[PDB]
């Protein structure tokens, strides 16, 4: 513990004036043109933890992005993409959202 | 029992404002019908008489009010002052804009009046103009009235 | 993904009916056009609903609703005084009084009842027949007006072009409305492309993420210094 | 407080000059607002963290001005109703009323026709007439008798089910004020809180009023008693 | 206590002062001399 | 007495929470002690208290 | 009326950032082009049922009628995505169920007659005729023919000429012939449970008429039910008597009442509404919009003058 | 008592909105996080 | 002289919802900002705090203390 | 029974001047009242003398 | 207007 | 004064509109006002000239009864300076403090909100105020012949937080505009 | 690829003679209703 008012005053007074003074507001803030601690606490950005954590996720991103660059599709999903692009050109937007509702009600019903 | 005092200060502070446009979020038709409906409904060509009576009474009331108002001397002072002000301001505007207008064509005191009587400073061709315009506006009232009433 | 039906025929419209409560009934199809749901064809009168309620043959009534324009709300100073915007006024009951009535034997009919009527109010209260309101559909709701405006403004499918396919493609997941029912740009470019497009695009979006985080940390160190 | 600017300035106004002077002094530098909403206090810091330090204070200034304008409007309406004039501001309905269908909710208007009842001073309805009207509206009559007509029940619905404790002494229990029950109990468990030396801020919930003082007292006595346990 | 009026009196209502009136009082007493 | 008054004002202002430096500029402003356009504006506003024309003055201050 | 939060990866997969919004003709115009092509005789596309029915459903719907369940769809709009905050590792969506307006077919309220060429009836006559078919009254008789009442309320009252106050009743009788009554001017305020003429037969306004319409629909019990609830010394005997009691409503043999609103043919903000009721705010805002479209690029002349500044 | 006025067909307000959708989903997710 | 009043509401402009005079009614208006009785002393606290600033009832004593 | 007289005055007679008996708090006073439309006041007035 | 006043006075409900 | 004090508020009638207990958008709704009226929380109703607008006066909950809550200013104190309280534990319904009986505080000692309300155009012919007046004025003292004594019944006393309503109507002719 | 549904599951089956007494509107009635809708359309503009 040992917070502000008993550091500045502390032995300045008995324990009675401790409570006496403690009951009149947190410190001094917006009602007094100041900048409160809680409102200023947002005016500080994150620390270097942000820095090298985001650098680490950047390195993981590079790792997996070159993993993607060395990727190539399979033969079955390739014919699947064939059929999917076929249906994509050979339908109307109405039937598009129709089968979209079909997919949604399929995932919902099970 | 105490005694109260007259308050001469920021008195009521809320009539200083015209806030109707803020409160009604901008950024009288059932009336003129219930009236005519009533006089049609309650009292062989009688409704037309009642309606003509109503319209004549209303127009006459407004005209009598205005004439009775301007029949007061100080109100004549008021209107005279406003007339000389508007005359001078129109003169300023006229000079400025006519001068800039023929420039674009190139491209392609107060007391002498305020202390004198009204008719000696105004010409007569002005009132003749007013009268001619009035006459030309209202010169078709008899024919319109006759045609309206007679089928 | 089976493509749905696509048929066409000539049909004769049904004879117009006037049940007293509503007129119409010239629809010879069991479903509707823009939606895919069954249209009702049996309507109820005033005394019919009143008696169904009094005898208990009706279980629950549902009303339609309306948007309730914001200017007609008294929960905050009016918009025009300049205060922060308020979320939304709750929606009103049906001004025209449409309602779907639900019977004890699974039948659902349509009727017209004005909300707040004298006799029905008392009957509903005395017999406790359930009452409820049918929420608004997203194409009419005012909070989804941007979504519907975009749905009528956007384009359906994106375009893939590597020089040999010209494939219509999905939209990114951050903007994809419906689902993944077609091909992704990833698959469309990797199976119908070359390592050229793969390398270029993935290099650029990776460096885009890198520059995102680099601007983050650069502004951090510009702040602290 | 004159230096913390928590109160209005030293000699911004005194009531013996001119309201003309007193305004100018008021609108010099944002003296028409308290500090907590003044943007001069916050114009120096606005960062990546929240983005609310300069936005969530403008979003409070706005509600402030809206409430002030609403007070002005309500007072104009009260002044128009102190006389018998029609109120100038037509506010939307509220939780017990609907809008008039005959008019739009606009309740009056100007018409170019002189409203003879105001000119001849016949506006208000002569108390006895209203008495007769209300007395004949609250006393309907039943001219038919259940003898011939086979109706022995009064009007309404569910009559058969319509006809199936200490309300005759103390009576009803008021259900609008349960939210204070707890507090009253505390006010009975600690009589010392009834002395004039204590002046609690006020409120009902655990985060307001008497419970704040109770929590402070109990936590501080336990805290410093455990402080006694260290030595 | 049965035949008491429950309407106190025109008299036994003590004064209570608004904010402007306490300001008037504080001025007229601070410069009483 | 001076103490009580301070405690009261302090708690009343500090009731705010129960839910650069400003003095630099709040000293620096033209206050009419109870430089050219101020007195004109004041005298015009005080000589136009009764009419509606006064309204146009309101849009001329900072 | 109860909604749901969605945190389920496989479910967010089928939706994403929120289901598409169906669009087309608004609920009151869907059946125009189809019906006109129908009567013209050209081949018109078939409607395709919703993607939630399947083979067994279409068999149930075309057999005995649709259920309430066959109409309630749902919608899901996705909130913050996968990498935002804990307890929502992939994202969350709002799911709410609802029925659309399109379920109602080409059904509309009764059309407004032409009140000029239609015979009229006095309101006192309607009051007497409603007292005739009101079994709670003293002037009831079981011989009167059934009456169909359609009560219209005007809707173009505030837009354009010819609006009217009050209500307009249209009475249809056995012969199939129609008359109308002009129940403007609510005559004298009476309570719903009021049985007395107003002592001046010119004082009949919709107050008395709606009093009679509310009284005519009172349920009539047989006196045996009354004896059962009355004489039985038992308590739950009286309860079972009041539960097993029946009734009859003569109003189902004499009256059928319908409420309608005479819809308008002018939009409250359209152009043909400005010619009928010219004003000053109208023209001001109109040329304001005009300059916003045409010469509000003076908002760019702002910057064009701020370059020489 | 009561009144029996009825319109023919309600005018759903169809015929800026970004703030509407914003505040909408913001309050929705605020409720979500405040659930548990 | 020219002011006329709607005769059905008598210039009120607003009629009663009887459904409430005796999850609720959905025809009659949006509840006002002060219907929440459990928010009364909080709003009053904020407002009296804001009003404490403008106050100059104790102006002379504060002035001579300064 | 602490008022002796009431006199309905005004062009529409909604205000009454009331005379307070000596048996009233504060002795005799003349007090003006504006009344609501209450159809029960006349009986209460007469049946108390 | 005094001739028309008994007719117009029904807009308030009075005599 | 007896003359002047009257005449002055005729000429200066706009200065006497309530400015103390009304702060911002201080409207209540007609249903909220009706609810407050039915359960006896309204101290003074002030119906205005046109009879279509009212200013409800509602005491602060702690300034309503004479409970010695440490939020009321110490108006009434003992010798040992402890505020007084007037509770009575409701022998019929104990165990619930909100159903206890207590005296009401003098009106000139209450802190009051002054809410605004628009009345509907059929407020007088619906009989809500008449029903309330009749309900609260139809109960008084009694004589008990069983125990031979005068008696103030329990249903004629104020529970905690309840006050007696005072309806006051203003005169439109008292304005002198 | 497509899927096929019978068209006889989507066309509703009705019975004109199995309807109540005056539910079906004759020729003169529909002509009157059409004239009335035209009048409702052009009335305000004519006036
Ligand atoms: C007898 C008629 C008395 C009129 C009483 C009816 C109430 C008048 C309100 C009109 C509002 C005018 C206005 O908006 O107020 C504004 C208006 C100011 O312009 O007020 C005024 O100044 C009023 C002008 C004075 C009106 C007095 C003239 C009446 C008598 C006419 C001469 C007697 C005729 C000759 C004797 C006939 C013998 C056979
Ligand atoms: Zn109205
Ligand atoms: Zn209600």
């Amino acid at each position: 513990s040992e917070d502000s008012v008993e550091q500045e005053f502390g032995g300045d007074y008995s324990e009675a004036s401790l409570e006496y003074i403690r009951a009149l507001g947190p410190k001094k803030g917006a009602p007094f043109a100041e900048v409160d601690p809680a409102e200023q606490a947002a005016a500080l950005p994150p620390s270097q933890a942000e820095c090298e954590a985001a650098k680490a996720v950047l390195e993981n991103y590079k790792r997996d992005i070159d993993a993607l660059k060395t990727y190539r599709p399979s033969e079955q999903e390739r014919a699947a993409i064939d059929a999917r692009r076929a249906l994509a050109l050979e339908a109307t937007p109405e039937e598009l959202t129709w089968l979209k509702m079909r997919e949604y009600y399929a995932t919902q019903r099970a | 029992q105490s005694e109260h005092n007259v308050k001469i200060f920021h008195n009521s502070w809320w009539t200083h404002l015209n806030i109707k446009n803020l409160v009604n979020n901008q950024d009288s038709e059932f009336i003129n019908s219930a009236i005519i409906k009533s006089i049609n409904n309650k009292t062989s060509s009688e409704k037309e008489t009642m309606q003509l009576l109503l319209m004549s009474s209303s127009i006459l009331l407004h005209l009598c009010a205005i004439i009775s108002l301007v029949s007061i001397s100080q109100v004549r002072c008021f209107v005279k002052f406003h007339l000389i002000l508007l005359y001078k301001l129109s003169n300023v505007y006229n000079a400025i804009l006519n001068q800039l207008s023929n420039k674009l064509q190139k491209n392609l005191g107060f007391l002498v009046e305020w202390s004198s009587d009204f008719i000696t400073i105004i010409p007569e061709n002005v009132d003749i103009y007013i009268w001619n315009v009035f006459s030309k506006i209202y010169r078709t009232i008899p024919l319109s009235f006759i045609s309206t009433t007679l089928g | 993904p089976a493509l749905p039906a696509r048929a066409t025929a000539v049909v004769a419209p049904l004879p117009e009916k006037n049940y007293g409560s509503l007129r119409g009934g010239r629809w010879p199809f069991l479903y509707d056009n823009v939606y895919g749901l069954p249209v009702v064809r049996q309507v109820a009168s005033y005394g019919e609903v009143l008696e169904g309620i009094r005898t208990g043959r009706i279980s629950q009534v549902l009303w339609f609703q309306a948007p309730r324009a914001v200017t007609a709300s008294a929960a905050a100073p009016p918009p025009g005084l300049g205060g922060p915007q308020q979320p939304q006024p709750p929606p009103l009951a049906s001004p025209d009084g449409r309602c779907l009535v639900r019977f004890a034997n699974g039948q659902v009919k349509q009727a017209v009842i004005p909300p707040g009527e004298p006799r029905i109010s008392q009957a509903l209260q005395q017999y406790g027949t359930a009452v409820s309101y049918i929420p608004l559909e997203p194409r009419y709701m005012p909070e989804l007006a941007a979504m519907r405006a975009r749905g009528a403004q956007e384009a359906v499918l994106g375009e893939v072009d590597t020089g040999a396919v010209a494939t219509p493609v999905e939209l990114p997941e951050d903007e994809r409305r419906g689902a993944a029912v077609g091909p992704t740009a990833f698959e469309a470019v990797a199976a119908y492309g070359s390592p050229e497009q793969l390398a270029a695009a993935l290099d650029d979006n990776y460096q885009a993420a890198a520059g995102q985080v680099a601007a983050l940390l650069a502004e951090r160190e510009a702040w602290v210094a | 407080p004159y230096d913390a600017d928590a109160n209005l300035g030293y000699q911004i106004v005194d009531p013996t000059a001119s309201m003309g002077e007193n305004v100018w002094n008021m609108a010099q530098v944002y003296n028409s607002l308290p500090p907590e909403l003044n943007p001069l206090r916050t114009q120096h810091l606005a960062d990546r963290g929240g983005g609310n330090t300069q936005a969530a204070v403008e979003a409070a200034r706005s509600a402030f001005d809206a409430q002030v304008v609403m007070e002005a409007a309500l007072l104009q309406n009260l002044e128009a109703a102190a006389q018998d004039l029609p109120k100038p501001h037509r506010l939307p309905p509220t939780a017990g009323t609907v809008a008039c269908n005959e008019c739009g909710g606009a309740a009056w208007g100007y018409s170019f026709f002189p409203n003879t009842a105001v000119m001849f001073g016949l506006e208000r309805p002569f108390w006895g007439d209203t008495l007769a009207r209300l007395s004949k509206y609250w006393n309907p009559t039943q001219v038919a008798d259940p003898a011939r007509t086979g109706q022995l029940l009064p009007y309404g619905e569910g009559g058969l089910r319509r006809l199936l404790a200490l309300e005759a002494v103390v009576g009803k229990a008021p259900a609008t004020t349960g939210r204070y029950r707890r507090d009253l109990e505390l006010l009975l468990a600690h009589p010392e809180l009834r002395d004039g030396a204590l002046r609690v801020p006020g409120g009902w919930g655990p985060e307001g009023g008497l419970q704040t003082y109770l929590r402070g007292q109990q936590e501080e006595q336990a805290r410093m008693q455990r402080r006694r346990d260290l030595a | 206590e049965l035949m008491r009026s429950a309407v106190p009196a025109p008299g036994e209502v003590p004064n209570r002062n608004s904010r402007g009136q306490v300001a008037e009082q504080v001025r007229a007493i601070l410069d009483q001399y | 007495l001076r103490s009580r008054m301070f405690l009261n004002f302090l708690t009343e202002r500090n009731k705010y929470y129960l839910n650069q430096n400003l003095r630099d500029i709040k000293i620096k402003a033209n206050y009419n002690n109870f430089t050219m356009f101020r007195d004109f504006w004041v005298w015009s506003y005080n000589n136009t208290q009764t009419n509606a024309f006064n309204q146009n003055l309101w849009w001329l201050l900072p | 009326t109860a909604e749901r939060f969605i945190t389920d990866a496989k479910e967010l997969n089928a939706t994403g950032s929120g289901l598409p919004i169906i669009d087309g003709p608004d609920w009151e115009e869907q059946h125009w082009a189809a019906l006109k092509a129908m009567s013209a005789g050209r081949p018109v596309a078939l409607p395709t049922p919703h993607a939630k029915f399947g083979p067994e459903d279409l068999q149930r719907i075309a057999a005995s009628g649709p259920r309430l369940e066959d109409l309630t769809l749902e919608h899901a709009e996705r909130l913050a995505g996968p990498g935002q905050l804990p307890t929502a590792p992939d994202g969350v969506a709002l799911a709410f169920r609802y029925i659309p307006r399109s379920v109602l077919g080409d059904f509309r309220q009764e059309v407004e007659p032409d009140w000029r060429s239609l015979p009229a009836m006095s309101p006192a006559e309607l009051y007497a005729g409603l007292r005739a078919r009101n079994w709670t009254s003293a002037h009831y008789d079981p011989a009167a023919e059934p009456w169909r009442l359609q009560v219209f309320s005007c809707d173009y009252k505030h837009t354009g000429v010819t609006g009217w106050p009050g209500y307009r009743v249209v009475v249809t009788s056995r012969g199939g012939r129609r008359r109308w009554v002009d129940l403007a001017e609510e005559g004298e305020l009476v309570q719903l449970t009021e049985q007395a003429p107003p002592a001046s037969p010119a004082d009949i306004g919709y107050s008395h008429v709606f009093a009679q319409l509310y009284q005519a629909y009172e349920p009539r019990y047989s006196p045996e039910a009354l004896a059962a609830l009355y004489g039985s010394s038992s308590s739950k005997g009286k309860a079972a008597a009041a539960a097993a009691a029946q009734h009859d409503t003569p109003a189902l043999r004499h009256l059928d009442v319908s409420y309608h609103g005479t819809g308008s043919a002018v939009a409250p903000g359209s152009g043909t509404a400005f010619l009928m009721q010219p004003s000053w705010d109208a023209v001001t805002g109109a040329i304001r919009w005009g300059l916003e479209r045409s010469g509000l690029p003076e908002l760019r002349a702002l910057r064009d003058s701020l370059l020489p500044e | 008592n009561g009144h029996l006025s009825v319109v023919s067909n309600a005018n759903l307000l169809t015929g800026k909105r970004l703030n509407s959708y914003l505040i909408y989903v913001n309050q929705n997710l605020k409720k979500f996080i405040q659930l548990n | 002289l020219l002011q006329h009043k709607c005769q059905r509401c008598k210039g009120a402009g607003v009629m009663t919802c009887p459904a409430c005079l005796g999850g609720g009614c959905r025809v009659c208006g949006t509840a006002c900002a002060w219907d929440a009785e459990s928010e009364w002393m909080e709003r009053w606290g904020e407002w009296e705090s804001r009003l404490a600033y403008y106050d100059k009832a104790t102006g002379p004593l504060m002035d001579e203390w300064y | 029974g602490h008022v002796a007289r009431v006199r309905f005055y005004g062009p529409e007679k909604n205000k009454v001047m009331a005379t307070t008996r000596a048996s009233a708090p504060g002795g005799e006073r003349l007090c003006k009242v504006v009344l609501p439309p209450d159809p029960e006041l006349l009986d209460h007035l007469v049946s108390n003398g | 207007l005094a001739l028309l006043t008994p007719t117009l006075l029904t807009l308030t409900g009075q005599s | 004064a007896i003359f002047w004090n009257k005449l002055l508020d005729r000429v200066q009638y706009k200065e006497n509109l309530p400015q103390a207990g009304l702060v911002g958008d201080m409207r209540i709704s007609y249903a909220k006002f009706l609810e407050l009226l039915k359960d006896q929380r309204v101290k003074r109703l002030v119906v205005y000239g046109d009879m279509r607008t009212a200013v409800v006066e509602v005491p602060h909950p702690w300034s309503a009864s004479v409970l010695g809550h440490p939020a009321t200013h110490p108006f009434y104190e003992d010798s040992a300076h402890n505020r007084v309280s007037m509770l009575r534990p409701n022998p019929a319904a104990p165990e619930d403090v909100t159903q206890w009986f207590c005296a009401e505080m003098p009106e000139w000692d209450m802190e009051k909100y002054r809410f605004y309300v628009d009345l509907p155009g059929d407020f007088w012919e619906s009989g809500v105020l008449q029903r309330h007046l009749a309900a609260q004025r139809a109960e008084g003292a009694v004589w008990d012949p069983a125990s031979g004594q005068y008696i103030l019944p329990y249903r004629a006393q104020k529970k905690v937080f309840q006050v007696s309503t005072e309806v006051q109507l203003l005169d439109p002719q008292e304005s002198w505009d | 690829r497509r899927e096929a549904i019978p068209a006889e599951l989507l066309l509703v089956k009705e019975d004109p003679s199995k309807l109540p007494a005056g539910v079906l509107q004759t020729r003169e009635q529909l002509k009157q209703a059409q004239r009335d809708i035209n009048w409702a359309g052009k009335r305000e503009q004519v006036f």
